[PDB]
């Protein structure tokens, strides 16, 4: 009975999470187009997402590329090596380091927001009263924000990229004395346009959809209580940045093994 | 057709309590009908049928001919272009003042000018009273002032039908004495259909054409107020006066008793 | 379907004056206020809130531009939602 | 002391708004008095003073002897173990049902045991008439019944001073018959002083002591049910019935017109 | 006029916003002490911000250790220096990669999760029929939610740490056949107790004190409409996780320096 | 301040049945319910809920190993107070 009845009615109730949150997107995007009133409204919403979330991950970026240069530098400096330190951390970056950590950073501050949003928004009848008026919640709440957050992510991790390349260029040539030459032509020679560059894009936007995707339906199917609203946001940082990690290893096996 | 709204045999069920057993009512088209009832019966959960935010279990609800709970998601906004509905607690939109709050609803289906979009709404203002008031945010109405401005957002675009769900209370007796006069004078002038759900037994009885009272889970009885004013006799006359037994007064339905004091 | 045309002296009204259909009238209103003695409003079904508040700034470029104009043809239904709105005999000649 | 709240002469500022004049009322010690007045004039800005919630800017409320803006952080809390208010909306913990929300204000300052906190709250929940439902959450109250669970929780504790806020309104006319009959069965056998604000010029002046009419800026008159009735006859005998003019009847202080309607 | 005075008006306004964050805490810890009737509440607070906070570290943590050895071990290998890599796998980690990165995971989950609590509690009337009720919302909400988060974050530090060291000890001892001793001894005479240590567990606490504080005070003085609590979140994990990466450096120039 | 004792064969009370002070009588409702016949209430200044739920239980356990009680000297003060929490005739006997 109770082992075996109990993890049959558990497991189940996850079937009903799957099917309600598949038949939330799609009311949300197959619909009929509006392209001037959707199109004011993305713009503010590629504003939340992005805009303000561009000084957390430029500040993050250049502290994660000069650990790498510090710390690569002195292990590597006993064997009079430090002319292949562009090799270690422009490698940590482009391949595992730069599409996850910028999206841990972005789940945490992106996730939370639109779910502590469209959380409250349904806890304060706001969603109630906006589809008793003839307009659909799902084209309006819904559809600009999961556009303005599969749009922000492949562009905030070129920009965490680009600054860890550089932070990991400040503590090499300028601090530590390194060539200023043979430090970037051993960075270029081993940087390639399809299995550094493209694969780092492949990356960005598997982890921008899955993402955005958990984030809107943990804060559109979320218990409008006190700590309904609460551990929705938990729900959301939790289940939302372990399938950055899951995907992760089965991504890194295929475009790198 | 000849009545707006129609159900056919509607029952429901809020997971294990029965409420709405055989219940069939009507709504004439241009009409004022009153729905009343005792308190936790299921009123605003008969205004949410008819807007299809909910579904019924054994029945047909006929708005205008065509079946609601058997249309789908697309078709379903095109045909609440129709109804508007106020809500119990004002529920208005908080990051958008009273100006941008009364002229939102005919933003989006009328296609009005600059100049007249701030004609229109500055007269929906002058209806309730709340003038003055377009700037104001909506977390400084006073309280009794968010259900006039939501009392505008229901009557902006002049649909087809109104659904008001208790428009009269936290009110004055010298503003429910003009609130009572814009919903008699609205019908009188524009022929619109409203559906007004209240517990001010003489107020919306002196303008309705066609009162329903509710009782425990059908209708108890229903008919034009004169009509309805003491000749049904049981029932009815106990909940418009009277604090004794009838059938199930209040007191929802209630466990055992001494169990329940001693321990 | 609103239809209009003056009579040569007198701006006659013909339809009703929704808010569904409005705009063939609102772009045309400077040919039609000036030289106008009175709005005729003979055959006009119904006038809503989308076809009253015109009718406050239709008068008004009338009034400025031309004759003090004058009503007729009323269904006192236009009188219940004027008193309704509270306007004051500045805006709607009763 | 003689009296339980004193006010000597308090104002209010809104930003820029000036409401409360120079207002100055009593409460008399055991006696339902009633405050009245037209909508958005600050009444439930009456009963914050009150508790401390906001400060005055000209007077002393002496509640018991006592000045509460001139009261520290760790002493306010100790004073506000005397007073209770009841909420315009309900108000009530959504995280928590009914049982556990009307035991919640005397499982915190009574020591009562296990099986006397379950007889107690289990008495309050049948004078409101809402016992059975003490297994729901409050997300499946009506909202009718979820002034009934807030109402409850308002006399939990049998304070020295109750002050409700609008408790008649979205309730049936036999229900509202015996909250009516609540109130002022708990004055007449337990001595508790209620502070009555309400909109029902019949029901509060039925059961009130000392009724209080807000107008403008201040106070317009006051007086028992009788001695207030007919007596005044300005401005009372417009508010109590009638539609027309007097001072300010409704109608929020608007700006300038035309420059409103044309562009 | 308009460039002189309206940066005087909105620089003052920062400074009542510090001074009221502080009075919040002022009357949230020093208060009449109750020690059995907070401490059941911070069995729950320690539940909620540390435990569900407890799967997104050791996954999070495990894989940061490995990619510190697998690009750490490509790099170094062509000198034949692979014994080397614990050198720097656990010197990553004890010193910057551990008290910073898993303080943006706690920003992320536990402080965005208390600021879209008690921002909602405040919108749904929450804490004015709590405070109209004697009982003292900065001694309910605030003081046991605080202690919490002073304590959560210290020993989830030391759980970041111990798996991304053995993170870094499964992809350099087991996967690519470093000696199972050279390994480990070149790691243990380069670890200090007190400069690697000690000065980890110094980090943790002055940034636990930091996000907690941060994480609380928007959410209490936060405006309660729907984007007002959207803001206090984003507000959350920006301004709690500058003050991370803005007290590091500061910190790493005192105690390694 | 409550006060309490039998009179050999009378449970007499004094002070209010406050909820304040109340636990010095429901330590001790074993020993004061058995052999009496009429609590006598004579004295008692006031009961509130936190003193009439306690008189529902001290009844209760007088009862059953005991005589059948009564009551004796009310304000008509717990009489409005229980027609108003609407008790029966059996947990208080009028
Ligand atoms: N999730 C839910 N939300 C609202 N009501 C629910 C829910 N689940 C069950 N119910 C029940 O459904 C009924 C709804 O009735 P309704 O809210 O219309 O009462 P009402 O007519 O509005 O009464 P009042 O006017 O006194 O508020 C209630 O009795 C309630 O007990
Ligand atoms: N932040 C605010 N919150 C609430 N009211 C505010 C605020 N700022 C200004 N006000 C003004 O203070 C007044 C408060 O009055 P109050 O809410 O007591 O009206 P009321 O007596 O409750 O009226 P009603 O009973 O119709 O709701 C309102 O007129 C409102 O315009």
């Amino acid at each position: 009975l109770n082992a075996l009845a109990s993890l049959g009615h558990k497991g189940i109730k996850t079937l009903r999470t799957f099917g309600r949150a598949g038949l939330m997107l799609f009311n949300a995007l197959v619909g009929k187009p509006e392209f001037r009133k959707h199109a004011p409204l993305l713009v503010r919403q590629l504003y939340n997402v992005g805009v303000l979330s561009m000084l957390i991950i430029v500040v993050s970026g250049v502290f994660i590329g000069m650990v790498l240069g510090l710390q690569g530098y002195l292990v590597l400096t006993t064997y009079s090596a430090e002319t292949s330190l562009g090799m270690l951390v422009a490698l940590s970056l482009l391949r595992e380091l730069g599409p996850v950590v910028a999206a841990l950073l972005f789940a945490g501050r992106a996730g939370s927001a639109l779910t502590a949003e469209i959380g409250l928004m349904r806890a304060t009848e706001q969603l109630s009263s906006m589809e008793m008026m003839a307009v659909d919640p799902l084209r309006r709440v819904i559809s600009p924000r999961f556009w303005a957050g599969v749009i922000s992510l492949p562009l905030l991790t070129v920009i965490f990229v680009a600054v860890g390349i550089w932070g990991g260029s400040l503590v090499g040539v300028s601090w530590k004395g390194i060539d200023s030459g043979f430090f970037w032509s051993a960075m270029q020679n081993a940087v390639d346009w399809r299995m550094d560059l493209v694969n780092c894009l492949i990356k960005s936007v598997v982890f921008a959809i899955t993402v955005t995707w958990i984030s809107l339906f943990n804060g559109y199917d979320a218990i409008p209580t006190s700590a309904g609203i609460s551990r929705a946001t938990t729900r959301t940082v939790v289940h939302s940045s372990l399938a950055v990690l899951g995907l992760d290893f089965v991504l890194t096996a295929l475009m790198f093994g | 057709v000849a009545n707006l709204v129609d159900m056919r045999d509607v029952s429901f069920t809020r997971g294990n309590r029965c409420i709405f057993d055989n219940i069939s009512l009507t709504v004439p088209r241009g009409k004022i009908t009153a729905i009343m009832g005792p308190s936790g019966i299921g009123k605003t959960t008969l205004l949410r049928l008819i807007g299809g935010q909910i579904a019924p279990d054994h029945g047909e609800i006929l708005f205008d001919g065509e079946n609601i709970p058997a249309m789908s998601r697309s078709r379903l906004y095109t045909v609440r272009k129709r109804m508007s509905m106020l809500f119990q607690s004002g529920a208005l939109f908080t990051d958008m003042n009273v100006f941008d709050n009364v002229a939102y609803p005919l933003r989006e289906h009328t296609q009005l000018p600059a100049p007249l979009l701030h004609s229109t709404v500055m007269m929906k203002l002058e209806a309730v009273g709340l003038r003055g008031a377009a700037k104001l945010m909506p977390s400084e109405l006073s309280g009794g002032m968010a259900r006039r401005a939501a009392l505008a957002r229901a009557i902006a675009l002049e649909p087809d039908l109104i659904m008001f769900d208790q428009p009269f209370v936290g009110q004055d007796p010298i503003t429910m004495g003009v609130l009572v006069k814009l919903i008699s004078e609205l019908n009188s002038a524009l022929g619109v259909t409203c559906v007004v759900v209240s517990h001010d037994v003489p107020e919306v009885l002196s303008i309705a054409d066609h009162a329903w009272i509710l009782a425990d889970k059908k209708i108890v009885a229903h008919g034009s107020a004169q009509a309805l004013q003491a000749n049904p006799d049981p029932r009815v006359r106990q909940f418009l006066d009277g604090i004794a037994d009838g059938p199930v007064p209040f007191r929802y339905p209630a466990g055992d008793y001494h169990a329940d004091l001693l321990p | 379907s609103l239809s209009w045309m003056q009579t040569g002296d007198t701006l006659a009204l013909s339809g009703e004056l929704d808010q569904d259909v409005l705009l063939p009238l609102w772009e045309m209103r400077e040919e039609a206020v000036k030289g106008i003695t009175c709005i005729d409003l003979s055959r006009v079904s119904r006038v809503d809130t989308g076809g009253l508040a015109l009718l406050l700034h239709l008068i008004d470029l009338a009034k400025k531009q031309g004759n003090n104009v004058t009503l007729q043809g009323v269904n006192d239904k236009v009188y219940t939602l004027a008193k309704l709105y509270n306007l004051p005999a500045d805006v709607l000649p009763r």
